[PDB]
């Protein structure tokens, strides 16, 4: 559902 | 009623990473420079919102103690905050001196730029009001922080955890508006009560884009994520 917000986060 | 140590470390903080924005003039040169189409327009304000988003996620990972939170509440935060934090920013852009006329291209350019007229209205009602606010860049920087550590988001399942780490946020803003307006006691108050004002913007901004003047709405594929578009 907001997998690239995920990433970011999670870089 | 003065900073103490900490919270001049904290400030100081802040103040830095949220200097690693687009600077506002980077914005209004673009704007005043030449007059575009409401389709060219659509396409400056996706490419300056994706940009924003991504500054944003960064500044929001540095604040302190947002890495400790649970991911899903930190997804719910930065989903929660980037419309508002988004007008905060153009509010701040907005309501920079600029030379003779400038300020009046620059309202005038943004009137015509592919909104509905019924958006424009309650955007620069808002950009005045704070514009009458005299904020400096401390101010934006430490509300911004304020309106991404919304306790009282939505999905947020540990409340508490978020509401640790707005307050002391909370103190410092306090202490400035004393600091920098000691003549209006109201100043804190105000603040806080245009935030209020600016979660008006996240209700009807999918309609606002919508609304724009263009045939086609293309979104990137991060802002649909973050705007709930396409
Ligand atoms: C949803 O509809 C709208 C309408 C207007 C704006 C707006 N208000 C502005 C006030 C001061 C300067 C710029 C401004 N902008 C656009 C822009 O570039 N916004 C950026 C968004 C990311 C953070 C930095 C600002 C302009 C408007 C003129 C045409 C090109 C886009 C806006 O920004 C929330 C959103």
């Amino acid at each position: 559902d907001h997998q690239l917000l995920r990433y970011l986060l999670d870089k | 009623m003065e900073l103490t140590p900490d919270q001049q470390t904290l400030l100081h903080f802040i103040m830095d990473s949220y200097n690693k924005q687009r600077m506002p003039q980077e914005i209004t040169n673009k704007i005043l420079k030449e007059a575009f189409s409401a389709e060219e327009n659509f396409l400056i304000l996706t490419e300056m919102a994706t940009n924003h988003v991504q500054v944003l996620v960064e500044f929001t990972k540095k604040l302190p103690g947002f890495q400790t939170l649970d991911h899903e509440d930190q997804i719910a935060l930065l989903k929660g905050s980037a419309v508002e934090a988004m007008f905060l920013r153009s509010a701040e852009i907005f309501n920079k001196k600029l030379p003779s006329g400038h300020s009046d291209l620059l309202e005038a350019r943004i009137r015509n730029s592919g909104i509905s007229d019924e958006y424009i209205t309650p955007m620069f009602s808002f950009y005045k009001s704070i514009g009458e606010l005299k904020m400096t860049q401390e101010e934006y920087a430490l509300l911004t922080a304020i309106v991404i550590l919304s306790p009282d988001r939505q999905y947020i399942k540990d409340r508490e955890a978020v509401e640790k780490l707005q307050e002391p946020l909370l103190d410092v803003l306090q202490k400035l508006c004393k600091i920098h307006q000691p003549e209006n006691p109201q100043h804190f108050a105000c603040l806080l009560g245009r935030l209020t004002e600016l979660r008006t913007f996240n209700h009807h901004h999918a309609e606002m884009l919508m609304s724009w003047r263009v045939n086609d709405h293309k979104f990137t594929p991060l802002l649909c994520e973050i705007w709930d578009v396409q």
